């Protein structure tokens, strides 16, 4: 899977 | 999905992907029923036999996707979960009875050409469309065969099967809160949901008002696309009252 | 009513009066 932007990980 | 085909763009704007934060991986399918609520299978969140017991912060919902692995910039939308609600009488011990769960999004999602809610059936629509022989549509990025994976969302059209035939195909005790679908051994055509499609929507298009309704949820099966076997789905309308209750009080 | 108006109508199909590749297979089965 392609990395998800960091700001959603919070 | 086994023996299905690539869905076309915007064909299932309610299709949701349950993504795990770590390790980042596809966890289940789901569906958008309003701007704040997502529907899925309870076993996707809780299933002790495999030590599965996720919480709101372990997951992310990805709406408006087509590709399974790519981050479809400017198209898909990622949302966090505010609260999760598993049906109080979900039976993971015996037969996955009442395999359903609602997830509340932290913030409302904005609709678009690739993001739109499916309708929830009412008594009249369920009585009219839930009949053996009537075909429904299942979608998901699950496995292509029994265990490999697809690059884009897969879709397959399957007929609902008579309750008796569903009952005589397994030793698992089936209940009124579920139904099965698939082609019989001598119908030639084949197809089925599979591992990874869990929580995905089983929908039907009403010939009366042209709207798409979600009649079921991918629940369980024994293998994938095995002759004489059928996929089982959670009967959405049967649990509509619990769904309404949760939404009106929370 | 039992469903928020606008649900079930896809922006790229029903709303433009266009049909998808196999939706006809479903409707033909609704006898
Ligand atoms: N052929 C199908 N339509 C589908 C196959 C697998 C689906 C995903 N569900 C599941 O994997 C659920 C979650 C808990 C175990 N599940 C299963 O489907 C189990 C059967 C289940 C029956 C109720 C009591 C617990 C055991 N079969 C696994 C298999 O055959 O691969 S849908």
């Amino acid at each position: 899977y392609e990395p998800i932007p960091e700001e959603f990980a919070q | 999905i086994v023996e299905g085909s690539d869905a076309e763009i915007g064909m299932s704007p309610w299709q949701v992907m349950l993504f795990r934060k770590s390790p980042q991986e596809l966890l289940c399918g789901a569906s958008l029923i309003s701007d704040r609520w997502v529907l899925t299978a309870a076993h996707c969140l809780l299933y002790p036999p495999w030590d599965k017991n996720f919480t709101e912060n372990d997951l992310l919902v990805r709406i408006g996707k087509h590709s399974r692995t790519r981050y479809e910039r400017n198209i898909e939308k990622i949302s966090m979960l505010e609260k999760i609600y598993i049906h109080p009488r979900y039976n993971w011990r015996e037969n996955l009875d009442r395999d359903i769960a609602l997830m509340k999004l932290k913030k409302p999602v904005a609709f678009s050409d690739y993001i739109h809610p499916v309708c929830l059936p009412d008594r009249e629509t369920a009585a009219s469309l839930l009949q053996a022989g009537y075909k429904g549509r299942v979608t998901g990025w699950g496995n292509l065969k029994e265990t490999g994976q697809p690059s884009v969302l897969q879709v397959v059209n399957l007929p609902i099967v008579e309750r008796p035939v569903c009952k005589d195909s397994t030793r698992i005790r089936i209940t009124d809160n579920m139904f099965c679908a698939g082609y019989k051994p001598d119908e030639g055509k084949r197809g089925d949901a599979c591992e990874g499609d869990s929580g995905g929507p089983f929908v039907m298009k009403s010939p009366f008002n042209n709207r798409w309704y979600q009649m079921g949820i991918v629940s369980w099966g024994e293998g994938c696309d095995r002759d004489g076997k059928y996929g089982f789905y959670t009967h959405v309308f049967r649990l509509k009252k619990w769904i309404q209750k949760v939404i009106d009080q929370f | 009513g039992s469903g928020e108006a606008d649900c079930g109508l896809r922006p790229l199909f029903e709303k433009k009066s266009l049909e998808d590749k196999t939706e006809r297979e479903l409707l033909e089965s609704y006898i």
